[PDB]
């Protein structure tokens, strides 16, 4: 949404990674293949988990504000109609529903946002080092085995050692 | 109106089993309470246990609780009252008795309204025996005598009871009927007395008619002078 | 070729939907459910404790005896209480019941009653207890009233005035029940009790009531046109509840000791018991669920969900799936 | 259980004059309504139990206006302003408050007349029955009041023991006298051994001992 990556730059998912939601697929002399970022996909497990739990906790504090004020309303009224208890039940009906769709709404646009962080992740590592072909892809000028793919996806990639070529 | 109808008598010996009834008629026999009394010869009334025959709910004494069990049945106005091993004390005569036509679990367990007849439960070793009737001789007065004094004496028989009637019910007048006695043997043993005017002795004739049903045994003994 | 590596994101054969502020229905790689749609469609126990079934029976029948409901004599305790929406046998006699609602909301306070007789037929020895019966309200095919009611009745050509009263010697809350028969017209109420202005006057320590019978044309209303009206009370321990009447009184003969309080529910339900436990209990079925929500019904009873209008509630826990 | 406690056990009464039954409870039998949960029980000589009187005062249908019951809480009694022939029996007062259900333990009452001595007579064993080889001699006492009495067997001068029993008829409807009997039960063996046989009476009607003896063989 206001970071979109999804129906942003890349043409759709991968469905050949299994490992987590985010990663990338490298392709060298040794050969191609996908895999997962370990430390934002674990992150993100975690931080939606309790994510559910909040929104879920949400909805039942304010179930409760819609039965309080019914509860007021019932002891000052003697002579309320049955329809009054439905007309509660639809305020709350209509914000349960309405609280999911703007949860819903965030949960994309997290990650959309994640795609969008581990992109800029990877960028700053290679600087002047990489062509940047803009679909999602970053091609070397220098040569790029297998061992060197694991120094970018870690973390600890070196740029002193590749001076354009290496 | 309301009709309590027992099924009496019984005579059974020791370990033996029993089921005596009683079927209730005139009113809704599963809407009262109906429950049974113990009274053992010449003791009084001990109350054993009732029964709401609607739920078959019951209310047994703590005496006899676990001893008899107390039965009921709507679809013949039945309640009944069964033993599995009797001995020598349950020897007794059983009333059945309506109570109080109460449907909660705490209240006004009477008015014990409308009773029965009792039904006779005898329970001894001895064996169903015919009576032996003997004459008591009138005989004899101090000059003449104005009134006589004769009878019939029934011996050794078991169980109770025995009806004794004088001429077959033609003489009634001056009766005496004692009521019987266990003997150490195990057997029962009255006697039956009249007087009479002295009189009659030379010209009445008196016949004690003595009838045992449990025996079948039916006895005509002549009492004459000497 | 050069060497190369790309940034990108996970896919799978999911078709699971969610809906968003701007779209609805977008297929997401994961997704959670928190709406529980589904139930076994039975009447089941609560925590093994078994809920009052009154079949045809409504709660007027049970409380005033109704002939027709002789299973519900002495009920054991229970979890909640079920009643059809037009049961068959509430009050045979045409009439009504004075707060009636009021009880109902009282009954969900109440686990368990244990009746107990307060005043015996028996007592009743200057009045008529035997008759006081009526057709279209049978017992054993016989025409007959309430169980736990009396009708009286004059005897000999006679209604002495009452005066009784009952002490609540228990030490629980006691609920008491009595009625006024509103009469046909001037005829019948000469022939039942024998005095043309008549009046019910009951009083206890909180409660003090002063009642007198209508005469109006009414509508036959199974071949009655006359009306019966009933009332109650609660007598808290050590109170009496004093009774004084000359005419129209129909006189408890049983009282409700409320003997345990705590959670309790009536519920609107056609269904019959189904021989199941449950945590969580509605007039439709119940509910053996780990969700939050819940769209089977508003009233449920034990550990339950929260109630919810809505059809479909579903959060998206994953990212979009493509293609 | 609640204990029923009656009194006096034993109640002769004159025709005319009222009689009065106290019977005690161990607990209360007073209801939260009023009413004391307390019955009255008739039972006329070898009849069933009837009820009399419930519940504490209201007499059953069929029951007399002389009848009438009283009492609060634990303490009650059963009046009756004339007594006759028809209202002997035991009369039973019993608790209906809680199970189990118990009664007291019973007022025999009789009607009370002037002391009668009671005519005496003796009856040797017939023929038939010294055939069988037991030989047994009654006694007999015949209207007489009261019920008490003192039979004594003595053989040739020789005070009998544990070899005689007694039975007492249940009052008279007439002239409310009681008979007895005894009867001596010896051995043919036994009985040709002894002549003279006597049963020796005494009675409050009585100015001495009556004696009615006989000879064996005549
Ligand atoms: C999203 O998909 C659901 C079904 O998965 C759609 O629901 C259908 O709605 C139509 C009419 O709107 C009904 O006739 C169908 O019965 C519904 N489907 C089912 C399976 O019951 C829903 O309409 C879709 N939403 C949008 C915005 O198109
Ligand atoms: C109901 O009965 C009680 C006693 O049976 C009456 O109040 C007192 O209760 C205490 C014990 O709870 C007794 O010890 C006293 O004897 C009672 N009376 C008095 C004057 O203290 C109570 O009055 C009765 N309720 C009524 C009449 O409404």
């Amino acid at each position: 949404g206001l970071f979109g990556a999804i129906a942003g730059f890349i043409e759709g998912g991968w469905q050949g990674m299994v490992d987590g939601w985010y990663g990338y697929h490298h392709s060298n002399e040794q050969g191609s293949g996908y895999a997962a970022d370990k430390e934002s996909t674990q992150k993100a497990i975690d931080g939606v988990t309790n994510k559910v739990n909040s929104i879920i906790d949400k909805m039942n504090t304010q179930f409760e504000a819609v039965g309080r004020e019914f509860n007021n309303l019932e002891r000052r009224i003697e002579n309320l109609n049955k329809k009054m208890e439905d007309g509660f039940l639809d305020v709350w009906t209509y914000n349960a529903e309405l609280l999911v769709l703007m949860e819903n709404e965030r949960t994309l646009d997290f990650h959309d946002s994640n795609v969008k962080n581990l992109y800029d992740k990877v960028r700053l590592q290679l600087r002047d080092n990489a062509k940047e072909l803009g679909n999602g892809c970053f091609e070397f000028y220098h040569k790029c085995d297998n061992e060197c793919m694991e120094s970018v996806r870690n973390g600890t990639y070196d740029y002193p050692q590749y001076s354009e070529e290496a | 109106e309301v009709q309590l109808v027992q099924s009496g008598a019984e005579v059974k010996k020791p370990g033996e089993s029993l089921k005596i009834s009683c079927k209730g008629s005139g009113y809704s026999f599963s809407d009262y309470w109906i429950g049974w009394v113990r009274q053992m010869p010449g003791e009084g009334l001990e109350w054993m246990g009732i029964i709401y025959p609607a739920s078959s709910e019951i209310r047994y004494s703590p005496s006899f609780q676990g001893l008899v069990t107390i039965s009921r049945d709507k679809s013949i106005n039945t309640a009944s009252l069964q033993w599995s091993s009797l001995k020598a004390s349950d020897t007794a005569i059983y009333y059945c008795a309506r109570h109080a036509s109460c449907s909660a679990r705490s209240c006004y367990w009477g008015p014990v309204d409308y009773w029965g007849q009792g039904t006779l439960v005898t329970v001894s070793s001895a064996s169903t025996k015919g009576p032996s009737v003997f004459p008591l001789a009138p005989s004899s007065k101090s000059t003449s005598g104005g009134t006589a004094a004769l009878g019939c004496l029934v011996k050794d028989y078991f169980p109770e009871p025995v009806t004794v009637s004088w001429n077959s019910g033609a003489l009634t007048s001056g009766v005496h009927t004692f009521p019987a006695v266990l003997q150490s043997s195990g057997l029962y043993s009255l006697s039956s007395v009249v007087t009479v005017p002295s009189s009659s002795l030379g010209t009445q004739t008196y016949i004690c008619n003595v009838n045992h049903k449990p025996s079948n045994t039916k006895v005509d003994k002549r009492v004459e002078p000497k | 070729d050069p060497d190369q590596i790309c940034i990108g994101y996970h896919a799978n054969n999911s078709t699971e939907q969610v809906d968003t502020i701007m779209e609805k229905n977008v297929t997401v790689t994961h997704a959670q459910d928190i709406l529980e749609k589904t139930h076994n469609g039975k009447l089941c126990d609560l925590d093994g404790v078994k809920p009052l079934i009154l079949r045809d029976c409504s709660v007027a029948g049970w409380l005033l005896g109704n002939p027709m409901c002789d299973e519900f004599i002495n009920v054991p305790e229970w979890s909640y209480i079920v009643e059809k929406a037009n049961p068959v046998n509430d009050l045979c006699y045409p009439g009504d019941f004075n707060d009636y609602e009021e009880l109902k909301h009282l009954l969900s306070r109440i686990n368990h009653f244990e009746k107990i007789q307060i005043i015996p037929k028996s007592s009743w020895s200057s009045h008529e207890a035997s008759l006081g019966v009526s057709s279209a309200c049978p017992y054993q095919g016989k025409s007959s009233f309430f169980r736990n009611v009396v009708w009286l009745i004059k005897k000999d050509s006679t209604y002495p005035t009452i005066k009784r009263s009952y002490n609540n010697t228990n030490q629980e809350d006691l609920l008491v029940l009595w009625g006024i028969h509103h009469p046909n017209d001037a005829a019948e109420q000469t022939k039942l009790y024998q005095n043309p202005t008549t009046y019910i006057s009951v009083g206890t320590s909180t409660l003090n009531q002063r009642l007198v019978p209508r005469i109006a044309t009414r509508s036959k209303v199974k071949g009655l046109s006359g009306r019966m009206e009933f009332f109650w009370t609660i007598l808290k321990p050590n109170d009496a509840i004093n009774f004084e009447s000359n005419g129209n009184f129909i006189a408890p003969e049983y009282a409700y000791k409320i003997v345990k309080k705590g959670d309790s529910t009536i519920m609107k339900s056609e269904l019959e018991y189904g021989n199941c436990n449950t945590k969580c209990q509605t007039p439709m079925g119940a509910i053996n669920s780990s969700m939050p929500f819940h769209n089977i019904h508003p009233l449920t009873i034990g550990e339950c969900p929260k109630y919810v209008k809505s059809n479909r509630l579903v959060l998206a826990i994953g990212l979009r799936n493509s293609p | 259980d609640i204990v029923m406690t009656q009194s006096p056990l034993s109640l002769p009464v004159s025709p005319g004059e009222p009689a009065s039954i106290s019977c005690r409870s161990s607990q209360s039998l007073l209801h939260g309504n009023g009413y004391n949960y307390l019955d009255w029980y008739l039972q006329k000589p070898g009849q069933s139990p009837r009820l009399l009187i419930y519940l504490g005062s209201n007499r059953a249908s069929g029951v007399p206006d002389r009848f009438s019951g009283s009492g609060s809480g634990t303490d009650f009694t059963l009046k009756i302003s004339r007594v006759e022939a028809e209202d002997v029996g035991v009369y039973y007062c019993m608790q209906a408050l809680q199970t189990p259900l118990t009664f007291g333990g019973g007022t025999k009452v009789e009607i009370k007349r002037t002391v009668a001595a009671p005519s005496v007579f003796i009856f040797p064993p017939s023929d038939e029955q010294l055939k069988s080889g037991t030989a047994s001699v009654v006694c007999l006492l015949n209207n007489f009041y009261p019920r008490e009495a003192k039979v004594q067997w003595k053989v040739d001068n020789a005070l009998q023991s544990g070899n005689s029993q007694e039975s007492v008829t249940e009052q008279d409807s007439k002239d409310s006298t009681y008979s007895l009997s005894s009867t001596l039960t010896l051995s043919k063996a036994d009985y040709e051994k002894h002549k003279v046989y006597a049963c020796e009476v005494t009675h409050q009607g009585l100015s001495s001992p009556v004696t009615k003896s006989f000879n064996r063989g005549e």
